[PDB]
């Protein structure tokens, strides 16, 4: 769980859980690469046990725009949507608003969990960009859904041996370049 | 063509889990917004300079089921079917070769992966996705040669797409034809060379290796600053707060504050550094895309040494590799 | 006349398009919006206390005795020199940035005004015939006029036409077939010909060309010849 802990004079806030570390019987205290206590030894019973910080990340709203809707989504970057879920029935998030949470509007996206958008199979342009291939959009009664972003159209050649393409029209276009 | 993004949360760096340090925070002003934009528009250049290197093509190209082009061995260059993410040969080699990055991505989760407030943050193109852009100029540069690159995509058999390239280094067409076989054959052998090249030589692919070095070593020099104390009794701020009267916990803390706080600064600007460097990269890609893959390119050395006939993209972890 | 004509509304959608969006010049307004966020961030910060009883002077030399006025004057001299310091390296690169930005327009006006570029997407999206430059508050709009294909039709075409037994190759174009009849063909528009020893030129004989086939090239010498001796 994730507690307050004071061991003797080490205090400290993270989730205490049985250690697989070889602890000699001199050593008291475990340290990583950076200097940071991760393992400390139970004063009674002389338990090794691992301290994990407990769940943080960024928080990221997506917003259609107040001047189409007022509902949004909340991405909670970095972690499994399982965490997430028990720490809103647990009521330990730090934010103390709350997104409707019902089902099927929970996906589990590699950029964290998406709480508040419907994902759908069907795949569209992106347009509100969510990270690792999903973005979000505001479609239909219009909602907040998620997908996979099409990357463009197909369009199979006609390849063969003796087939060549050659025009017969031309369009003349004029484009905008526009630099600082 | 793009950095590892990263996200640092300035309260949970330098006032972590401290709410007296966190109002001390506060009397500095707007500096913690300013380096939240700051790494958030460097995100967002990432995710620009990636889909302008890769996301040139408007459709999806396919090359035909039945892959004979002349006698000219793609195997290696286009997608193997067989294996998940469908990257070619090459493709896949380049990705065993130089990822050895902390995942470089959250995938929904230094041993405590620097996880003191400062987040990475997923590339919104997978690598899936990039490998499908790739194959997609694949099939369009080897298809159709260059009038993909201008308007439609306008099939010709691919030894006339090489008889039109001798012609524009300034070599007939008959030079080919005479020659097709013994040119299919050479071109066979330079692609076999190159994956042995690539298989053999580790430092290959360093220049990638490089950029995911330097971003490891600024995230774990971050990390490593929150244990120095810069003049304050401890490095804990819990320390300060059980130990120290309010008083003197504000001194204390205000030391931490100015050293943390600085520390965030000299990292931020190494990125917005590094940033530019790594966009004027992505817009040299993007025009090596453009010239040499989309087109035949008349610039010595631009893209090869030697007289430019053509060019193939293959995605890797950050980058771009082009075979010329 | 249909070029003129293509031309002309060409630049009525592009005048069009320009006032119709608003997000058309971004690149532009963001510059401006970041030197006008910096201006007012750098000044904002002259109301932060950096850890000093009050942001401004004359309360801490009203309240304290000289020794801690200057403490905490000092604690403010730093503050707002920080801040200062900080300006400017953001200007420094950002400075850099709009270099580049600026180099690059320049290159795009040499090669795409003053000429006409080969580089392909460097002078906008298809082939290259011209631009014209347009300015714009800290910035340059570049209008890019390119040719592009339209309503292809596909061929069957042959790397060589054997006549004689020679091989005969194009100078300047492409074989192509309308499905009874072989043509030689401009390659960006069609445009079919009469396949002539003037149009093609003559290396090796009819064996080592792969995919070659069998039709008549049309010699005009010896036509005429035929007519002129009888
Ligand atoms: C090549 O493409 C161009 C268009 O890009 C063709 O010209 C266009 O031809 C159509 C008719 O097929 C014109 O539409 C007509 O316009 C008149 C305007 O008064 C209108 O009264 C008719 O009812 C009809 O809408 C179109 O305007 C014209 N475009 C231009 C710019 O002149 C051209 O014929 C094509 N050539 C070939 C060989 O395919
Ligand atoms: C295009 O090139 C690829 C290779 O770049 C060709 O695939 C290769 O085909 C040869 C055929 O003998 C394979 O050789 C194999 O060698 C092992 C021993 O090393 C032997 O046990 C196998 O029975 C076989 O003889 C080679 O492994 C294979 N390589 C790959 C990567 O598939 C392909 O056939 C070429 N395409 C055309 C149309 O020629
Ligand atoms: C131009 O250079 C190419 C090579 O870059 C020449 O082709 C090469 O010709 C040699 C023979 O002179 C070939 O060696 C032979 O290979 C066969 C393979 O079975 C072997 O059995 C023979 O004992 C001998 O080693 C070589 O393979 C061949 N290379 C290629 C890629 O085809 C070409 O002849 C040169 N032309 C002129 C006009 O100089
Ligand atoms: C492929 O292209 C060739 C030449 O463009 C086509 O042959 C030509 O077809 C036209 C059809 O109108 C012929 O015109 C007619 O000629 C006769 C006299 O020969 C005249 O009495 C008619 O009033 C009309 O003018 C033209 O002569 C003919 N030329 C040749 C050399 O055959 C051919 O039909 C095309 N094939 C396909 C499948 O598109
Ligand atoms: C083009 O014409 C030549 C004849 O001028 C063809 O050559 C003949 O080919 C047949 C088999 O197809 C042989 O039996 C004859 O002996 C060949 N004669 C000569 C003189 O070579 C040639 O095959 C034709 N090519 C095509 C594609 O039709
Ligand atoms: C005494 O210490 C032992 C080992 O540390 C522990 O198992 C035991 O419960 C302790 N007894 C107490 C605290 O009464
Ligand atoms: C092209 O020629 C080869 C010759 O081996 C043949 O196998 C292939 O099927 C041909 N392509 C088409 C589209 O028929
Ligand atoms: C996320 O939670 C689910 C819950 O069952 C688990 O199966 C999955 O492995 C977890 N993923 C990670 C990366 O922890
Ligand atoms: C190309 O070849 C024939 C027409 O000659 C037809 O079967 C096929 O659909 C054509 N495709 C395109 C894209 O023109």
């Amino acid at each position: 769980k994730c507690v307050n802990f004071n061991f003797n004079g080490l205090t400290g806030t993270g989730v205490l859980t049985k250690s697989n570390k070889k602890f000699l019987p001199f050593q008291q205290f475990g340290r990583d690469i950076v200097d940071t206590t991760d393992a400390v030894r139970d004063p009674q019973t002389l338990e090794i046990l691992d301290i994990t910080p407990c769940s943080f990340g960024g928080v990221s709203v997506i917003t259609p725009g107040t001047n189409t809707s007022n509902q949004v989504a909340v991405l909670y970057q970095g972690v499994n949507c399982t965490e997430v879920s028990v720490a809103i029935h647990a009521d330990q998030l730090t934010p103390t608003w709350r997104v409707y949470s019902t089902g099927s509007n929970v996906f589990q996206t590699r950029a964290g969990c998406l709480i508040g958008a419907e994902y759908v199979n069907n795949s569209y342009e992106c347009d509100i960009p969510i990270g690792a291939g999903i973005c979000a959009s505001y479609q239909t009664s219009q909602s907040i859904i998620a997908y996979t972003m099409s990357l463009g159209a197909e369009n199979s050649v006609a390849y063969s041996n003796n087939s060549i393409a050659i025009p017969t029209n031309f369009t003349i276009s004029v484009t905008t370049e526009i630099l600082p | 063509v793009s950095m590892t993004k990263t996200s640092v949360d300035c309260t949970m760096y330098i006032c972590g889990d401290s709410t007296e340090c966190s109002n001390l925070l506060l009397q500095y002003g707007s500096f913690c917004t300013q380096l939240k934009r700051a790494l958030t528009g460097i995100a967002v250049e990432q995710d620009k300079n990636t889909q302008e290197v890769f996301a040139q093509v408007k459709q999806i190209y396919k090359t035909p089921p039945i892959k004979y082009f002349g006698g000219f061995n793609f195997s290696q260059i286009l997608p193997d079917p067989s294996k998940p993410s469908k990257r070619s040969p090459i493709e896949d080699l380049l990705f065993n070769k130089v990822t050895l990055a902390d995942a470089g991505f959250i995938k929904q989760y230094i041993c405590a992966q620097k996880f003191n407030g400062l987040t990475v943050l997923p590339p919104l193109l997978t690598d899936e996705m990039i490998a499908q852009y790739t194959s997609a100029l694949l099939a369009g540069t080897i298809t159709s040669g260059w009038t993909f690159g201008a308007g439609p995509a306008l099939q010709i058999p691919f030894p006339m797409q090489m008889a039109y390239r001798f012609n524009g280094i300034g070599v007939t067409q008959n030079v080919l034809y005479e020659n097709q076989k013994l040119i299919a054959n050479q071109f066979n052998s330079a692609i076999g060379k190159i994956q042995d090249s690539l298989f053999s030589t580790p430092s290959a692919l360093g220049k990638l290796q490089d950029v995911v070095n330097h971003n490891a070593q600024a995230l774990n020099t971050l990390v490593k600053q929150l244990s120095s104390k810069f003049g304050a009794i401890s490095s804990v701020l819990n320390d300060i707060l059980s130990r120290l009267d309010p008083p003197e916990a504000e001194v204390q803390i205000d030391r931490l504050i100015t050293g943390r706080l600085q520390s965030l600064q000299t990292y931020v600007t190494q990125q917005l550094i590094r940033a530019a460097e790594i966009r004027a990269s992505a817009n040299l890609a993007a025009t090596k895309m453009s010239e040499c893959v989309l087109g035949q390119s008349k610039r010595v050395d631009f893209c090869g040494k030697g007289y430019h006939l053509m060019s193939f993209p293959q995605s890797a972890p950050h980058g771009v590799v082009f075979l010329h | 006349k249909l070029i003129a004509n293509q031309f002309n509304s060409a630049i009525g959608k592009i005048q069009d398009s320009l006032f119709s969006t608003p997000s058309a010049l971004g690149k532009l307004q963001d510059v401006v919006n970041h030197n006008a966020q910096a201006l007012n961030t750098l000044v904002k910060q002259l109301s932060s206390k950096f850890g000093a009883i009050s942001s401004v002077l004359n309360d801490i030399l009203s309240r304290l005795d000289p020794p801690e006025a200057e403490v905490q004057i000092d604690r403010l001299i730093t503050g707002r020199l920080q801040s200062l310091q900080t300006y400017v390296t953001q200007q420094l690169i950002r400075a850099a940035e709009i270099r580049a930005s600026a180099n690059l327009a320049a290159t795009k006006m040499s090669e795409c005004v003053l000429g006409q570029s080969k580089r392909v997407d460097f002078c906008g999206k298809g082939y290259h015939l011209m631009s014209f430059p347009q300015s714009a508050p800290h910035g340059v709009v570049f209008l890019h006029v390119t040719y592009v294909p339209a309503q292809e039709k596909n061929f069957t075409t042959a790397p060589a036409i054997c006549h004689d037994g020679k091989a005969h190759f194009p100078r300047e174009g492409v074989f192509v077939s309308n499905g009874t009849h072989w043509f030689l063909t401009q390659r960006n528009f069609y445009e079919p010909q009469i396949i002539t020893t003037d149009n093609t030129f003559v290396s090796g004989n009819c064996d080592v060309v792969i995919g070659i086939v069998n039709n008549t090239v049309y010699d005009p010498l010896q036509l005429e010849l035929d007519s002129f001796k009888e």
